[PDB]
């Protein structure tokens, strides 16, 4: 089965192993933390990329998550204050974080957000899409590995993304049903 | 545009206000509003600056507490007169540059914006971080990276700034500021000079602090010069509010600013010498930014004005830093570190000067959040102000 | 007709604020106010309205773990209309300190509430039902005060100027 | 502060400091100040040619030619006299004080300097107040564009003088708070029958954001003895109105700040603690 | 920071843990004779105005312990001096004051017994006692030609202003 | 008799066999076990392991084992080894939060309802030495809110958000055997749908089996209580309340139910076996601005002693962080009008 | 983006899918009119048409009522009656023109049917 492994430095996708089909994503742990800092800025919080990295990383690890339907998540942050959570910095001060709890990790699906040139979702699709006798077995045997994969809702997101990609680049109409695959 | 922007630096004891491009503020007034203590137009019955200090029938309030705004109803009116009575500017015709204290929250910036766009209809607004302006003001003596020792009347800050942005996690407050140096000189006088009008105790004190004080290199040698060539003792004379009282001004001349280096003299709970505090702050910052931060230690504040303040501070910081390098070589060859304390003419109002200089440039109108954007995206846009 | 209305509004805010925690059915390890995301049709109750007249009304939308409440405030004329709009906007900006306010109103209304199971958990739901009513009352008052406060100064300001000529 | 002052504080305090040090026999300081006033007024105080013993005050009004077709120069000359000098490039009027040649009472010229802008407007009024005092009727109506999109029309008749302001309220809400103050002006006479008559008209002259205000001045206002004061008020009106409309919203805030506050106390009493 | 004593020699004798330093004095005492023109009572009196404002003093030499003692005693003198009308009147009160029996290390009434070693035996006690009375008189006297101006009856206000200040917040009358 | 453990909700609770200790989740990721010392409560344990909020706790009486399920999608069987409890991971094979769990009377299995629209039946295999589970999916179409085992340890009543109450067969042949016929049916293969209510409104917040299991009752969000008789052809008897929804329910005799919920106080319902009709004869709590013992919604109720045939005491825990002990008899005195059966 | 604009959830198989009166009325026998209208409610029809058509007849009867005659009427209906009524009252609230009298009918039905008569309005899947 296929192994998605995103850590601190880089994120991998490994069919099983076979060097030929493997791929790597230039966006992982640090990249997100970094993007988070940039976001907590336009918010009004000034975190030095060098001095506060460790701190912001704890924030990311505690309040960040993967939005299922971004359009849905963006409306939540814009129209209501349910995403807002308070985080206390080492110096005692308290800051609030909301829409950026999901915007930061979004980069994994939208690299351009952090100016990197397809997104782990589309990368996984392709990796497999390109043996036919082994495709079905892969899709139904995707295992996440890595610290940067512990984002609440990440599996659900992959599945929705892959389903969107399966329906467009493999079909066109609705014949999904049998399109079985669990990213447990 | 044909009209200059408006620049306002709301300090805790003095507000510097004027138009951009001018080298000096058009007004520098006590940060205080006097009020009665509402139906009809009672809200409009108030005064500010000196006018508000001693209004027989009014209570003097100081909205800006510790640099942070404690009262938003008061801070808004102060703006009402700052705009319509002093600057005589139609707020709908000028962009405004307001300063903010370090660590000021995003919510507050939103309150400030709410006031500026909602109450006065300003076309553009920029909330600048005081420390940064202080740095750009130093270009007068370029970069936005360095240590900014700011001291006014309330309290002092040591703010490390790396490329336009403050290193929030590394600031430090020093329990000694103008107000303290005055209270000290006040005691010194109470115990030696007779004839000083009790109700004018502080009055006199503050006068000596600005008129005669300075920073000396060594106390004994100083105490000595006086006890020797008593061409060091000055006389001061004021008026008993109506006979004249005369006093001699002595030790307090160098003992006042002294508490900055030897805090334990006046303050019982603080002892770190400012020279050390700077050392410590820079140390807590990124190893890669320290040397730079050490090369550009800039002063900003009415309490940095004292003569030689930068010379003594720099000297002390070298002794601390060098001695440290000695123990390493000893313990085991680290390249020496260049500790430079920058002082310019624009120091007393360094912040407003920078805001004034910077608000005259074109890139200022490019970073200002406009009214339209305020209306189509909301007050959040004022949470971040592009440094330039 | 005021007390009758506030009585019919109260009782509906009683039936509606019976919430419970609810982990997402759609998304892994997620938890969201169902009335907002509506991603699960069975978990949404029937939207209902309680109107006082053709203008003033309330929309109460309930779900297993969240209630959204939208109030249409009374605006007799132009002056009240803008005072109201400036007052709701004012609070909505502070929605984070208000924790049960929606940053924007449901299209068609002047103000909106988002009460989740977490609120009813750390706040006596009956007291919250009192707030929404206490609220509807106080805004109509404060709007009336502002209204008179404007006129109160319009007079002084018009006399102050003409008396000097 | 209910009425807007007429004197400009910067001109007065700048000049005052200069004159003081001059009289104290001190070495003059170079001076350079750029500032504004209401209705897009731009000022500039400086040392002409770097001559620190000389201080120039200049005012720039985009609508100056207009005031000049109505007695402007002649008035300015009568007021300032020898202080008046050729206008500095980019400005219409320039006052010049010689630090080595001030009067015994520096306070008369200082106060007058501080009123340069008021004195530039004054003539358009003095002119017509004189039409009515002599009976000269049918005279063309003065048209001053004291603002890029706002105008002032002056006319004289057999028994009164009428000034109309075509002002604008950018904010759609300001149009509404405006209508309140305006209505109360229209009724001011229920408290001062000898006062001027004020008329209002919205979006229409006698845009949804344009409003017309009309002040009717009878001889008791435009006569020689009241003339000056009447001018101090009338010419500042437009800024008086907009000033009070804003201050008004500032009051609405302190109210909302107080209300909101209270609400948050009730909500936190809902807490089991 | 605070000013330290530089009279500590490798060959210096210690009465307790204080430094038994030489002093230019005629009064009797275990005080070694001095050749150099500057004695410990000098140093004390030179640095007094700068040291009295200090609250924390780090002890580096046993010499410092002697410096400190003199420094604190000066304060006791000024208490007296302040209230008198002539240089001469002063010299009298100073012999007297330097004669009175102040508390020594180890006794209740002595501040700093946490930094001053107590005399280990009766002999030491008697020696330390006489030294601490010697210093007191060499300082108290020497201190009169400083506090008074060539215009007698004048306790220089530039000396009567430190009467309310206490070095390290310690008093010998405490 | 009320006691507050905390001011925040008590998600769930369970008592040891003797009713000497109680397991509660304080709106936390943990399970604190308390015990009485004289008349005070002492926290004697803390079970830290779930990485979500514990949604259900059940405590096998005899084999003194505690089972918990959480939003972390997990499930742990807790075993006592000396002075500390040891968590054993059980795989439920689900991708949504678990919502409730209950040990079968035979303690050989335990069921977990979840947001995955399925029940996971778990039992241990002493051959591979670990816990395995089988699912019951059809016809469940939504989250399963509540569960209760029939006294035969095969039939399981389940309440969910698709507005239904169902009784399934949770027959595992590798841990028990052919269940004797019941009035609910004869054929009982695994997952067999034995009964499903017909209402289309209100989430079934609670379900309960009678002492002998021939009757099952449930309380819904459409603010109604229901009871079905296996003896009267599964004839369901409804009763609409004039108050807020009930969240928890239980029999206290063959013909009586005790329920509580959003009203914050326990009520009594009786069943007329003959007339086939339910009757409200409730409100046992006869006297923050509330006149009830709990200051918030009562979410759970359990028999403390007396069983479901002749209960003498019962417990209530709710969103006010309080737990209550009720004496069925002390209530019958204080209210000279009360029924019961 | 594109492929994301499609809502795969919509296709997810594990989702959820669910005169006589004028007579008694035009004769003043109000109460009978009420019950008459509360009969066979369009609870199961797809057409809003008929649903709205019914509430109008029902509404037409609540208006034709005399303030004091309300309670009597309310108390003549069995609990399931107060319930269907209560549903209709809320139906009314969505067509102001009346809203003052419905606030009364409401108040009576609330005293008879209880707050749970409302709860049941909120939870009804098949409604008026
Ligand atoms: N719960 C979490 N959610 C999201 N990211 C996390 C979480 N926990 C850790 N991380 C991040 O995952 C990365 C660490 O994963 P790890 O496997 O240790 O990578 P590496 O082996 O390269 O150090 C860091 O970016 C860390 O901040
Ligand atoms: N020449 C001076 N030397 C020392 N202190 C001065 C001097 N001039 C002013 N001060 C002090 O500067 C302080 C005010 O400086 P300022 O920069 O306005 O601080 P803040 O903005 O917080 O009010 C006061 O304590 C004032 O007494
Ligand atoms: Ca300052």
């Amino acid at each position: 089965g296929v192994v998605v492994d995103s850590g601190d430095g880089v994120t991998h996708i490994c069919p099983v192993s076979l060097p030929h089909l493997t791929r790597r994503l230039d966006i992982a742990g640090r990249d997100i933390t970094r993007y988070l800092i940039k976001l907590l800025l336009l918010r009004g919080y000034a975190f030095n990329h060098s001095a506060d990295f460790e701190t912001v990383r704890m924030i990311k690890e505690k309040l960040c998550y993967v939005g299922y339907n971004i359009e849905q998540e963006q409306k939540l942050a814009l129209e209501t204050t349910v995403l807002v959570e308070s985080y206390t910095l080492p110096d005692g001060r308290i800051i609030k974080v909301g829409g950026e709890r999901f915007e930061a990790p979004e980069a994994l699906f939208q690299p351009h957000l952090i100016n990197v040139e397809v997104g782990v979702a589309e990368l996984l699709f392709n990796t497999i899409q390109a043996d036919i006798d082994t495709r079905s077995e892969f899709y139904k045997h995707i295992v996440l590995s890595g610290g940067s994969t512990m984002y609440p809702g990440l599996p659900s997101r992959l599945e929705r993304e892959l389903k969107q990609l399966y329906l467009e680049r493999v079909l066109k109409g609705d014949v999904e049903k049998l399109s079985k695959f669990k990213i447990r | 545009g044909r009209l200059p922007a408006c620049v306002v630096d709301c300090g805790t004891g003095y507000t510097k206000l004027g138009y951009a491009g001018n080298t000096e503020p058009q007004f520098i007034i006590p940060s205080c509003i006097a009020i009665k203590e509402m139906k009809g137009v009672d809200d409009l019955d108030f005064f500010i600056g000196d006018e508000a200090i001693e209004k027989p029938t009014y209570a003097t309030k100081w909205p800006i507490r510790h640099g942070i705004v404690e009262d938003w109803d008061l801070m808004e009116r102060f703006m009402e007169q700052v705009i319509f009575k002093y600057l005589r500017a139609e707020p709908e015709d000028h962009y405004f540059l307001l300063t903010e204290p370090p660590l000021n929250t995003p919510e507050n910036r939103e309150y400030t914006a709410e006031i500026m766009f909602e109450s006065f209809n300003v076309p553009g607004l920029y909330i600048a971080v005081q420390a940064v302006l202080a740095l750009a003001a130093s270009w007068t003596s370029r970069t936005l990276t360095g240590t900014v020792i700011d001291s006014g009347d309330g309290v002092t800050h040591v703010i490390p700034v790396a490329e336009g942005y403050v290193i929030g996690s590394c600031i430090k407050h020093i329990p000694i500021a103008g107000r303290d140096i005055t209270y000290f000189i006040q005691q010194l006088l109470r115990d030696r000079e007779v004839g000083i009008p009790p109700e004018q105790s502080l009055e006199t004190a503050k006068a000596v602090k600005e008129r005669y004080s300075y920073v000396c290199p060594d106390l004994v040698k100083e105490f000595n010069k006086y006890d020797t060539d008593g061409k060091w003792i000055k006389q001061y004379t004021g008026i008993n509010a109506k006979k004249e009282f005369s006093i001699d001004v002595g030790y307090e001349r160098f003992l006042g600013p002294e508490i900055f280096f030897h805090p334990e003299f006046a303050n019982p709970d603080f002892t770190q010498p400012i020279s050390e505090v700077v050392d410590e702050v820079i140390q807590n910052c990124p190893i890669d930014v320290r040397r730079p931060l050490y090369k550009n230690i800039v002063l900003s504040g009415g309490s940095t004005m004292f003569r030689d303040f930068g010379r003594r501070l720099q000297r002390d910081l070298k002794r601390t830093v060098d001695a440290r390098l000695k123990l390493s070589e000893e313990l085991s060859k680290p390249k020496p570190i260049d500790v430079q304390v920058i002082t310019h003419h624009m120091q007393r109002y360094a912040v407003w000067f920078g805001g004034s200089m910077l608000a005259s440039t074109p890139e200022f109108y490019q970073v200002c959040h406009t009214k339209k954007d305020y209306e189509e995206i909301g007050p959040s846009i004022c949470r971040h102000n592009p440094v330039f | 007709t005021l007390r009758p209305y506030l009585s019919a509004v109260r009782a509906t805010l009683q039936a509606a604020l019976c919430l419970e925690n609810f982990s997402s059915q759609v998304v892994e390890r997620h938890n969201k106010p169902e009335v907002e995301v509506r991603s699960s049709k069975e978990l949404l109750l029937q939207p209902v309205t309680i109107s006082r007249n053709e203008k003033e009304k309330v929309l109460i939308e309930g779900s297993i773990n969240s209630v959204r409440v939208s109030i249409a405030v009374k605006q007799a004329d132009e002056i009240e209309k803008i005072l109201c709009h400036k007052f709701m906007r004012f609070m909505m900006m502070r929605a984070e300190n208000f924790f049960i306010l929606r940053r924007k109103p449901v299209e068609g209304y002047d103000i909106s509430f988002l009460i989740t199971n977490f609120h009813t958990e750390q706040m006596y739901k009956h007291k919250l039902v009192d707030f929404v009513i206490h609220f509807m009352e106080e805004i109509d008052k404060e709007i009336s005060e502002m209204k008179l406060s404007v006129n109160a100064r319009a007079r002084i300001v018009a006399e102050e100027f003409l008396k000097n000529f | 502060m209910i009425l807007l002052e007429v004197n400009n504080r910067i001109i007065e305090e700048t000049l005052a400091l200069k004159f003081e040090n001059a009289a104290a026999g001190n070495k003059p300081e170079a001076v350079e100040v750029t500032f504004a006033d209401f209705d897009g007024v731009l000022y500039h105080i400086s040392n002409p040619n770097g001559d620190k013993t000389k201080v120039m005050v200049s005012i720039s009004l985009k609508f100056y030619k207009e005031l000049q077709a109505h007695g402007a120069d002649e008035l300015l000359k009568r007021v300032y006299g020898s202080y008046l000098v050729n206008p500095e490039s980019g400005y219409n009027v320039s006052l010049l004080y010689d630090l080595e040649n001030l009067p015994a009472s520096k306070d008369s010229i200082v106060h007058q300097a501080g009123m340069l802008k008021r004195n530039c407007f004054a003539s358009v009024f003095e002119k017509y107040f004189q039409f009515q005092e002599e009976g000269k009727e049918g005279e063309n109506r003065a048209v001053i564009h004291y603002r890029d999109d706002e105008t002032m029309y002056v006319e004289s008749k057999k028994d009164r003088v009428t000034v109309v302001f075509s002002t604008v309220f950018k904010d759609d809400d300001d149009v509404v708070i405006g209508k309140v103050f305006m209505q109360e002006f229209k009724e001011g006479r229920r408290a001062s029958h000898t006062a001027p008559q004020v008329l209002f008209s919205h979006r229409e002259p006698p845009g949804d954001n344009i409003g017309y205000i009309t002040f009717v001045l009878f001889p008791r206002h435009t006569n020689a003895s009241a003339r000056d004061n009447t001018i101090n008020l009338i010419h500042t009106f437009r800024d008086y109105l907009h000033y009070h409309i804003k201050c008004s919203k500032a009051y609405i805030h302190t109210r909302m700040r107080a209300k909101t506050s209270d609400f948050l106390k009730v909500l936190n009493r809902a807490r089991p603690d | 920071p605070a000013y330290h004593s530089s009279l500590m020699d490798p060959d210096t004798k210690l009465i307790g843990n204080m430094a038994l330093l030489p002093i230019r004095s005629q009064f009797k005492g275990p005080a070694p004779r001095e050749t150099k023109d500057t004695d410990i009572v000098d140093e004390a009196i030179y640095y007094f105005k700068a040291n009295v404002f200090f609250k924390n003093y780090e002890i580096k030499n046993e010499a410092d312990r002697t410096l400190i003692y003199i420094t604190l005693y000066i304060s006791e003198c000024l208490k007296k001096l302040q209230k008198c009308n002539s240089k001469s009147q002063g010299e009298k009160e100073m012999y007297t004051l330097g004669i009175t029996n102040f508390p020594i290390p180890g006794e209740p009434g002595f501040p700093l017994n946490a930094i001053y070693a107590k005399p280990a035996n009766k002999q030491e006690d008697e020696v330390m006692r006489a030294y601490l009375q010697q210093l007191r008189q060499e300082t108290g006297l020497r201190l009169c030609e400083k506090v008074f101006d060539p215009q007698n009856d004048k306790p220089s206000k530039w000396w009567t202003c430190f009467v309310k200040r206490q070095f390290m917040n310690k008093s010998l009358s405490g | 008799a009320y006691h507050s453990f905390l001011v925040e909700p008590i998600s769930c609770h369970a008592w040891n066999k003797d009713r000497t200790q109680i397991a509660i989740c304080p709106n936390n990721h943990e399970v604190h076990i308390y015990e009485k010392s004289g008349n005070k409560w002492v926290q004697v344990h803390e079970l830290k392991e779930h990485n979500g909020q514990v949604t259900g706790v059940d405590w096998a009486p005899d084999s003194n084992r505690i089972v918990t399920c959480g939003t972390d999608r997990n499930a742990y069987v807790w075993t006592l080894k000396g002075r500390t409890w040891k968590p054993t991971l059980v795989i439920l094979r689900i991708n949504r939060a678990a919502r409730c769990v209950r040990w079968a009377p035979n303690e050989k299995k335990f069921a977990v309802g979840s947001g995955s629209r399925v029940i996971s039946i778990c039992y241990f295999e002493q051959e591979n030495d670990w816990w395995v589970c089988k699912h019951i999916k059809k016809p469940i179409r939504s989250t399963v809110l509540s569960l209760d085992w029939h006294p035969n340890s095969v039939l399981l009543a389940a309440g969910s958000c698709d507005f239904k109450c169902r009784i399934f067969s949770a027959y595992i042949k590798e841990v028990e055997e052919r269940p004797a016929p019941t009035p609910w049916g004869s054929k009982m293969p695994f997952g067999e749908l034995m009964f499903e209510s017909s209402s289309s409104c209100g989430w079934v917040h609670g379900v309960c089996f009678s002492a002998n299991g021939s009757r099952v009752a449930w309380v819904s969000h459409d603010s109604t209580v229901c009871l079905a008789d296996a003896d009267k052809k599964m004839a369901v008897a409804t009763l609409a309340s004039e108050t807020l929804p009930l969240l928890a329910v239980t029999f206290i005799t063959e013909s009586s139910l005790v329920a509580a919920g959003h009203d914050c106080f326990p009520v009594l319902f009786t069943y007329d076996s003959a007339a086939g009709k339910l009757s409200f004869g409730g409100r046992l709590d006869v006297p923050a601005g509330l006149d009830s013992l709990h200051k918030n919604s009562v979410s759970q109720i359990s028999v403390l002693s007396g069983g479901k045939a002749k209960c003498s005491q019962f417990c209530t825990t709710g969103m006010d962080g309080g737990m209550s002990i009720w004496d069925v008899r002390s209530l019958e005195s204080a209210l000279k009008d009360l029924k019961i059966v | 983006a594109r492929f994301r604009k499609v809502d795969v959830d919509e296709y997810d198989e594990n989702k959820f899918v669910d005169g006589e009166v004028d007579s008694c009325l035009r004769q003043g026998n109000m109460t009978a009119a009420l019950q008459a209208a509360l009969k066979n409610p369009p609870i199961n029809t797809k057409s809003q048409a008929v649903k709205d058509r019914a509430g109008s007849i029902v509404l037409k009867v609540l208006i034709s009522f005399k303030a004091n005659d309300i309670e009597k009427a309310v108390q003549s209906l069995d609990k399931n009656g107060v319930d269907l009524l209560m549903k209709y009252i809320y139906k009314g609230f969505e067509s102001p023109s009346s809203s003052a009298v419905l606030l009364q009918w409401h108040e009576k039905a609330l005293a008879a049917g209880g707050v749970g008569s409302i709860v049941r309005v909120l939870t009804a899947r098949k409604t008026v």
